[PDB]
């Protein structure tokens, strides 16, 4: 139940897909989720299709049941900011907002999701603040330059210029979220929103 | 010794020989009932035993050869090191996608170090002048546009390069026309690559410096003149083989293939029937060898101690001025060659003002006089029986397939380039961190909502200041 | 523990807010998960419409591409490919997929016209037979409360009302309704509650429980019509979805043929980014 | 002197040319490829077929050549997966690598500064090792210790990354000292796949299958000159993508593949 | 180049119904127009395509609550 830092770091990603294909991961994926009832610890999601479990010591060789968690695409995403969007699935969008925390952001951004995808009658406000969620995210190019707005940009920018110590990374990470797109998550979405609309009426 | 050819027929001893005569080039004479095929395939296997790819030339007929050599390379375990461009296929049947691959591509015009201009006077062989100067000045002008332009080199390329109102609108309207919508300009290319095309253009007899209209009239019987030759040898190139030549990253060029030891059989359709394009296609990979290895070979190496062979089968038929002689730049790759003919008179026969100098040249001589046959040395004839190497079959010659990788383009590594200068800067000077605050009428909004509830899951909070907002708004 | 998935909840929770209904506070949960009730018979109206929602909204993306390509078209390529020449043979054809394209424009956005209608109709009629059910459930709450005074055992309230939400959400009467399921609701009552027999109790409260009954019963036959429009909804929707994607194929396979005419690959990605969705979603 | 044949040649041979001691005592004609240690490197299609890459491609989202029917298309999400999983471990120092890879940088580091018989000394008594038993690599020691901090070296590892990458980009530079052919690591082949097939791909321009991630990582970090730690795979998918739209597929196994 | 009037017209007719391909024509018309001379006839033609897209927006987009069961008018 800990809280979401973008961490960029390089050889986490490499690890993370070995261990995913493997039975270890994926029995003990099994185990979590039967733990956890299928809870993001992130931000609270709850579904059975595309969860993770994570790390929290960032140690993805050793794998215990204590420090293995698991959580939703968007907080698991949160966790490999230096490739997010060019990994196939799964996409991103860095911003400049200091009002909510990147967990409240991603539990926020569920809620819009299931309130544009699913409609009830609230699609013009959950569209009209996903509007001024992009404008931050034009805000946040003009400061760190032209082009790497996308988040797998400047992961590769950061973790090629050589920053590994939490104090620069942190100051450097310091009132950014990263917000994930709609259009890229389409098909999770969807999918989310049919399963449970074909649960509840059959 | 360290190469083995062969055992004394009288008293039965084996004759081994020595690197520096090896180095030396050797030739064996016999005609088609005499085994040449397997006794070359046999000091192929000598070549082999020591770690160096023999680069085997055939152009007999024999489809029965590659499993030959495949055995016998897949019995020394290096299978990995082999390469096989298969000429005797069939003419532009390969279209879109293939059943399955049947041969290697090979592609000599895309890593061009300039010596591709010898290349194609040794592909071709005073209007042979004028037309060697003009194709001296189109590769001068093609290399320049493959380093840098959009534009890839191949046969088909320099096919569409050898008409005139293209290479009008290279001189004269000063742009850059291809079989592309495409519009480059030569405004910003340099002077030196673009002055030889135009004294090629002054020297023709009649031309107009307005208009083309009337000097296509004038000079198109001189342009076919010196250029027929050319234009024919590449379009057989271009449009019979498609699918060997039309690529862009070659899997063999010949640079790769003598320096790092790997083993090359490209197989010829045939040579005493229809020679008018196939003794071109023989003569483009003799060519190619002899361009990339006496003037494309670039603190100082040393001597190799392994021998290599290029193993030509049938040098009477493709030739090209000066093979057998080495440069300075290429005795460190241990080269060798053993060329091959029918019949010494025949021979004679065979090529033009060259079988004496191949003659003169090539210090080993065989003779296969119908025991297989004896040795022409310089100091004792000897009667010898040659090598036999039988490689039994394999049951499936598959030929290893490879990808075609590229560096990443230049619209993008400059990008990316300046995104990490940008970065450096910002990284390094600590005032790093966003502190400038702007506000909308909505976040505002939509983060009082999320404050002033209290709900402990995050979700029902989420979806009670989605309610909050749209309440207010 | 068979929860509910949180796309579902969120989605539930606020159509029952629309019906401004708000009366359980888990029993929400335990109540719209379970096959035989009555909450989910109340929202299984509204959520078809909304999963063709989700359908006619890959339509609409679908039909958006198609105007869209059918615009950077008609902006720079009709009169440059003159007649009798190399764009003929093709441009007319492209004409015709003009017509068939706006053709489904005007059929497609009466469909959503007809959406409009279906779902307007159906929340106002759901909207009165939730407030007749919360009056009525007030009324017979008083009814109970006076009934339940008298009674031999002493009882609150608020106990039974659980009790008899937890009646209504254990067995339903909106399908099989007859004359025994009834008395079997009236026993899971008095099984909830600790004993009562009521000789004279269980013939009051079928006269007092006829109120609610009679609102299940009409509340049954407006599901029955809303289901067999809500079905043809969808049908056209899936069919309207599949011919807008062989009118993008189609026009895409003519535009590819064009010598003096292309797609910038800029435009047509910016274009093609919210075309990523899955095709399949419709059972 | 005596009549000779294949194996007779080979096994007096043997001794003079130690680069051909693994393959010399066994038979591996009879043997069948893609099975076993000695395994010849797969197609594009045979690789994309092994780690389940392909799928039918959809109309309108990865637009086909209308010459082009009855193919396949790759699933980058895997792709990029398989690719990035290809690279190596990372480069932090000389003493953590493996015991296979220590006896080759060890002969790059003796060919780079022009000291060949300590080279050709190492690479004969490691085949004569490996073909009595387990080879041990301490012979690579005093070779290691002495050139870990020349000019030339310092400069080769400090401009890449990655394991492999350094031991190619080593290869590059040790090769222009003269030959150094890839024959001699026939030891290298049943003790390792990767780095085998890293070796025999550089000196190319195109690559194997196996052998994607890294040398489009090479090329991709030999173009900007600089060294970097993100993968650098992303032309390297596009390239299979030309490798994988040429095998025509026959329609059996065309409708068992799913999208 | 300019397109003709009926070429302009039959881009009327194809983006009658959906909003957003009735604002790409008045976006993509922007564009292709500030890509050109930009003179005031243009300027007249860009006010009367964005009268049509704001006429679609006018017409086209009215919610009123039709989930909360009010009627469309
Ligand atoms: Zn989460």
């Amino acid at each position: 139940r800990c809280e979401l830092k973008l961490i960029a770091s390089p050889g986490s990603w490499r690890l993370y897909s070995a261990r995913k294909i493997d039975e270890r991961f994926k029995s003990y994926e099994q185990k979590i989720f039967q733990r956890d009832r299928y809870t993001c610890q992130f931000c609270g999601f709850q579904a059975r299709l595309y969860q993770d479990i994570v790390n929290l010591d960032g140690d993805y060789t050793n794998n215990r049941l204590s420090n293995l968690v698991t959580a939703c695409c968007f907080c698991a995403q949160c966790f490999f900011v230096e490739s997010v969007g060019v990994g196939g699935y799964g996409g991103g969008t860095l911003i400049y907002l200091p009002e909510l925390t990147q967990a409240e952001l991603n539990s926020l951004c569920h809620v819009l999701f299931c309130a544009i995808t699913n409609d009830t009658g609230y699609k013009s406000s959950a569209q009209n603040i996903y509007r001024s969620f992009k404008f931050r995210s034009q805000i946040v190019e003009e400061k760190f330059g032209e082009g790497t707005s996308d988040p797998a940009i400047f992961g590769q920018l950061m973790i090629d210029s050589g920053v590994n110590s939490e104090e620069i990374r942190e100051k450097l990470f310091k009132n950014i979220r990263l917000l994930p797109s709609r259009a890229k998550f389409r098909k999770q979405i969807e999918k989310w929103a049919a399963s449970a609309l074909e649960e509840i009426a059959d | 010794g360290i190469t083995f050819f062969g055992n004394d027929r009288k008293t039965g001893e084996e004759l081994w020989f020595a690197n520096d005569d090896m180095r030396t080039h050797a030739l064996i004479f016999g005609s088609t009932g005499s085994g040449k095929t397997e006794t070359l395939v046999s000091l192929s296997y000598n070549a082999l035993v020591q770690g160096s790819g023999f680069i085997y030339v055939d152009g007999k007929g024999d489809n029965s050869l590659y499993a030959k050599v495949f055995s016998m390379v897949r019995s020394m375990g290096r299978e990995d090191d082999l390469l096989l461009i298969n000429f005797m296929t069939g003419a532009r049947d390969i279209v879109g996608p293939q059943e399955k691959r049947l041969s290697n591509t090979l592609n000599p015009f895309c890593q061009g170090s300039s010596s591709m201009l010898t290349q194609l006077v040794v592909s071709l062989m005073m209007w042979k002048g004028r037309a060697i100067a003009f194709v001296e000045a189109l590769m001068r002008l093609l290399v320049y546009m493959r380093d840098e332009g959009a534009i890839l080199l191949d046969a088909n390329t320099i096919r569409n390069y050898f008409d005139l109102q293209r290479l009008e609108s290279i001189v004269i309207d000063k742009v850059f026309p291809r079989d592309d919508q495409e519009s480059v300009n030569i405004e910003t290319i340099p002077k030196l690559v673009t002055d030889p095309l135009r004294n090629y253009l002054n020297t023709l007899p009649g031309y107009n410096k307005e208009k083309k209209g009337k000097q296509v009239s004038q000079v198109l019987e001189q342009h076919g003149f010196i250029t027929m030759q050319l234009v024919r040898s590449f379009s057989s190139l271009a449009d019979t083989y498609g699918h060997i030549i039309r690529t862009n990253l070659a899997e063999v060029d010949f640079k790769d293939v003598v320096l790092n030891r790997r083993i090359l059989v490209v197989l010829l359709p045939a040579l005493e029937k229809s020679p008018d394009e196939l003794s071109n296609l023989g003569k483009i990979i003799v060519s190619s060898l002899k361009a990339m290895m006496a003037a494309g070979l670039g603190r100082k190496p040393t001597n190799a101690p392994t021998p290599y062979m290029c193993i030509l089968d049938e040098y009477g038929y493709y030739a090209v001025q000066g093979f057998a002689v080495v440069p300075a730049q290429a005795r460190s790759l241990g080269f060798s060659a053993i060329f091959a003919g029918q019949d010494l008179p025949a021979f004679q026969k065979a090529s033009k003002e060259e079988a004496a100098s191949i003659g003169a040249n090539t210090n080993i001589k065989i003779c296969m006089k119908l025991g297989e046959a004896h040795i022409f040395f310089k100091s004792k004839i000897v009667r010898a029986r040659m090598f036999y190497a039988n490689p039994k079959p394999v049951k499936q010659l598959k030929i290893n397939q490879f990808l075609k990788v590229e560096p990443p383009p230049d619209d993008y590594l400059m990008k990316l380039q300046k995104q990490l200068a940008s970065f450096q800067s910002i990284l390094e000077s600590g005032d790093l961190s966003i502190n400038k605050a702007v506000e909308n009428e909505e976040i505002t909004l939509i983060s009082k909502a999320l404050k002033e509830s209290t709900i402990v899951e995050p979700i029902e909070r989420g979806v009670a200041a989605l309610i909050a907002f749209h309440g207010q708004n | 523990s068979q929860w509910l998935s949180t796309y579902g909840t969120i989605t539930a929770e606020r159509i029952l807010g629309r019906y401004n209904i708000s009366l359980p506070q888990d029993e929400i949960l335990e109540a719209i998960n379970i096959p035989s009730s009555f909450y989910r018979h109340l929202l299984q109206i509204p959520l078809k419409n909304v999963l063709n929602g989700i359908v006619i909204q890959q339509a609409s993306d679908y039909h958006v591409y198609a105007q869209k390509l059918l615009i950077d078209y008609l902006l720079s390529g009709e009169s440059s490919k003159e007649p009798d020449s190399q764009g003929a043979g093709t441009r007319e054809s492209l004409e015709d997929e003009r017509q068939r394209l706006v053709q489904l424009g005007d059929e497609f956005h009466k469909l959503e016209l007809e959406q409009d209608n279906l779902i307007a109709s159906s929340q106002a009629s759901l909207m009165k037979i939730s407030i007749d059910w919360n009056t009525k459930l007030e009324t017979t709450l008083s009814k109970l409360n006076s009934l339940y005074k008298n009674t031999n055992s002493k009882i609150k309230k608020n106990a039974i009302r659980k009790a008899l939400i937890k009646a209504f959400i254990h067995c339903d009467l909106v399908k099989d309704q007859s004359q025994k399921n009834k008395y079997q609701l009236i026993d899971k009552l008095n099984q909830t509650l600790a004993v009562s027999v009521g000789a004279e109790l269980k013939e009051s409260i079928l006269t007092n429980l006829s109120e609610l009954f009679q609102i299940l019963e009409a509340l049954n036959t407006k599901l029955d019509e809303f289901t067999d429009r809500t079905n043809h909804l969808s049908q056209q929707a899936k069919s309207f979805r599949t011919q807008f994607y062989e009118v993008i194929l189609r026009i895409i396979e003519l535009i590819k043929l064009l010598p003096e005419y292309k797609i910038d690959p800029a435009q047509d990605a910016i274009n093609r980014e919210p075309l990523y969705f899955d095709r399949t979603i419709g059972e | 002197r005596k009549t000779y044949d294949m194996k007779s040649l080979r096994a007096q041979e043997q001794f003079n040319w130690p680069a051909i001691m693994p393959i010399v005592k066994e038979d591996l004609v009879s043997q069948d490829v893609n099975k076993g240690p000695w395994a010849m490197a797969l197609t594009p299609m045979e690789f994309a077929r092994k780690y389940n890459l392909l799928r039918k491609d959809d109309a309108l989202l990865d637009n086909p050549v209308p010459g082009e029917e009855m193919t396949a298309g790759i699933r980058r999400g895997d792709a990029k997966r398989v690719f990035t999983m290809q690279l190596g471990p990372y480069w932090d120092g000389f003493e953590r690598c493996s015991p296979q890879a220590y006896a080759l940088s060890a002969v790059f580091m003796a060919r780079m500064n022009r000291d060949r018989d300590a080279a050709n000394n190492i690479l004969k008594v490691l085949d004569k090792t490996f073909v009595d038993g387990k080879p041990d690599f301490s012979v690579a020691r005093p070779v290691m210790k002495k050139y870990q901090n020349s000019e030339l070296v310092q400069e080769v590892v400090a401009k890449h990354a990655y394991v492999l990458t350094v031991i190619a980009s080593l290869l590059e530079a040790a090769r222009e000292d003269g030959v150094v052919p890839s024959s001699e690591f026939l030891w290298l082949k049943p003790v390792d796949r990767r780095l085998w097939y890293m070796l025999n791909c550089v000196g190319r321009q195109t690559p194997y299958s196996e052998v994607a991630g890294p040398f489009a990582h090479w090329k991709a970090e030999k173009e900007m000159g600089r060294r970097s730690l993100v993968p650098m795979i992303d032309e390297a998918i596009r390239a299979l993508e030309i490798a994988v739209k040429e095998v025509r597929l026959t329609p059996r196994q065309m409708e068992e593949l799913e999208p | 180049t300019l397109p003709t009037r009926d070429a302009l017209l039959k881009a009327m007719q194809v983006g009658e119904t959906s909003i957003e391909a009735a604002e790409y024509m008045a976006t993509r018309f922007e564009q292709i127009l500030t890509k050109a001379k930009l003179l005031p006839e243009c300027n007249d033609m860009l006010e009367k395509i964005k009268e049509y897209a704001q006429f679609v927006k006018f017409k086209l987009l009215s919610s009123a609550q039709v989930w909360s069961g009010q009627e469309r008018p």
